[PDB]
């Protein structure tokens, strides 16, 4: 009951899916062969759980990466559709050429899993937004179902593009395409971005030669304690919606930041306690979050946090009023207790006690003005627009896509100003 | 016609014998139902191993 369906793209939407798949597997104590030793896994012939999810590029590579790495025989070959011709890095020509080609199959599997529920809460996406491949073919994915499915919710873990050295050169324009895109037909772009994953690697676990699949785990962590709350007990349940009501005032204001607790080395592992304090002070600084804003310039709208651990429950409210009352500034004032709690009782397998803190700031205007800015910098000139219009696409859209996107932040800063 | 045993004197007698009797069949019936489930979830798994082989 209340399902999801888990739907990758691009390769850093395949890689975070095998990591997250092998999170869950390990949480819900599943070997990699299939068996045991409903609300993700679907049951099969001799106690086998396949995933429900499914996973999509132009190119077979990634793909055929995961099906030779470790838990590559869950996810069933029904759902690896995949072309041959590949996206190479060009929106358009991941969302108007290869898109109605492909999108027809992926659109069949797509109903085939979700009538195969029972009663669907929400979809949950992981992509990202400069490569073609993962922006063109998730942010079509996403309208056609979103045009499908209009009463249940969307959820993008988005990696949206590092501030100062970039992965691709044409890296802003699609970022802008899929920004104007999800802005429209979804309910949350969970932004995540590198540099502060590797600003986390070097300062809260000493770990100094920070590879792919330590950042992978990371956010595999959070995505998986988004939800955890929901798939076990708890003293105060909680849900996709519950946050997505408790979080957005209006329907535009939809873009999070992140942030996990705790985190240790293997050295402060033993002295360091494990009191929701302690918790709370990392969850609360600027350095221990996931994205490109400080969060010390700006404020927040509201904020949640998942908690998970059998501890108590006066102290977890105390300290939320506290960490609200103490910095009133750097919240948000025209709205009442700002801060939003939730509890579970199971914790991860490692620790005892953890936090999944989300939050709808306004600090990430920052990271959209240096979006756009960019934009205007390679746009100005027509820089590397002849592929976007040899697929079929004149500039009106771009401008109006960026024009979106300024009226996006002319809302953020305003409602940062506002008092009564 | 002073008294008439026509009236239920013992009825107390009566709802907790009634009482007992049927805490009985409704354990008896509750071992045999759980009996044929398990019996048919393990020719369910025999079908399985058939298909799997
Ligand atoms: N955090 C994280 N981000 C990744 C990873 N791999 C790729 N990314 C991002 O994924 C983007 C490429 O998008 P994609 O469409 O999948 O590449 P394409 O298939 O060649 O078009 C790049 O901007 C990378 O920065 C990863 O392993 N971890």
């Amino acid at each position: 009951m209340r399902e999801i369906v888990h739907i990758q793209g691009g390769q850093c939407g395949n890689q975070i899916g095998a990591k997250f798949w092998e999170v869950i597997s390990d949480e819900h104590g599943i070997d990699p062969t299939g068996t045991y030793h409903n609300v993700y896994y679907n049951e099969a012939t001799g106690g086998r759980y396949v995933p429900r999810a499914i996973l999509m590029d132009l190119e077979p590579g990634t793909m055929d990466s995961v099906r030779a790495g470790p838990f590559g025989q869950l996810f069933r070959p029904d759902n690896f559709v995949f072309g041959q011709t590949g996206a190479g890095n060009n929106w358009a020509k991941g969302h108007y050429t290869e898109g109605a080609e492909l999108i027809d199959s992926v659109l069949d599997v797509v109903r085939k899993e979700a009538e195969g529920c029972d009663c669907l809460q929400g979809f949950q996406i992981t992509h990202s937004l400069g490569g073609g491949t993962g922006s063109g073919m998730g942010t079509l994915l996403i309208s056609k179902v979103r045009e499908e499915y209009p009463d249940r919710i969307m959820e993008t873990f988005s990696v949206v593009p590092s501030p100062k050295v970039s992965d691709t050169v044409v890296e802003p324009y699609n970022a802008t395409l899929s920004v104007h895109q999800l802005v429209e037909n979804a309910d949350e772009c969970m932004v995540i971005d590198n540099e502060a994953l590797y600003d986390i690697c070097f300062r809260t676990l000493k770990l100094t030669t920070p590879t792919y699949g330590d950042l992978n785990h990371l956010v595999s962590a959070a995505m998986s304690g988004v939800t955890c709350c929901l798939r076990f007990p708890g003293q105060l349940n909680s849900d996709l919606r519950k946050l997505a009501v408790n979080l957005i005032p209006f329907p535009r204001l939809h873009f999070f930041m992140i942030g996990f607790a705790p985190l240790t080395s293997r050295g402060s592992q033993q002295y360091r306690a494990l009191t929701v304090p302690e918790l709370t002070q990392q969850m609360f600084d600027a350095k221990n979050m996931m994205c490109a804003a400080d969060p010390r310039h700006g404020r927040y709208l509201t904020a949640s946090a998942l908690f998970r651990g059998r501890m108590s429950t006066k102290e977890v409210d105390e300290q939320m009023l506290n960490v609200q009352n103490k910095n009133s500034s750097y919240f948000v004032e025209w709205i009442p207790n700002n801060i939003k709690s939730s509890i579970c009782d199971i914790p991860p397998k490692g620790l005892k006690m953890a936090v999944t803190f989300v939050g709808n700031s306004t600090a990430i205007q920052e990271m959209f003005k240096r979006v756009a800015e960019q934009f205007t910098a390679m746009f100005r000139r027509k820089a590397f627009l002849h592929w976007y219009t040899g697929e079929g696409m004149d500039e009106m859209e771009f401008t109006e896509a960026e024009s979106n996107m300024n009226d996006l932040v002319s809302e953020y800063q305003q409602y940062q100003d506002a008092t009564a | 016609l002073k008294c008439l045993d026509g009236e239920d004197l013992n009825q107390g007698n009566r709802r907790r014998l009634q009482q007992l009797q049927q805490r009985d069949w409704i354990e008896q019936q509750i071992r045999e139902k759980e009996e044929r489930k398990r019996q048919e979830d393990e020719e369910k798994k025999a079908f399985e191993q058939q298909t799997l082989h």
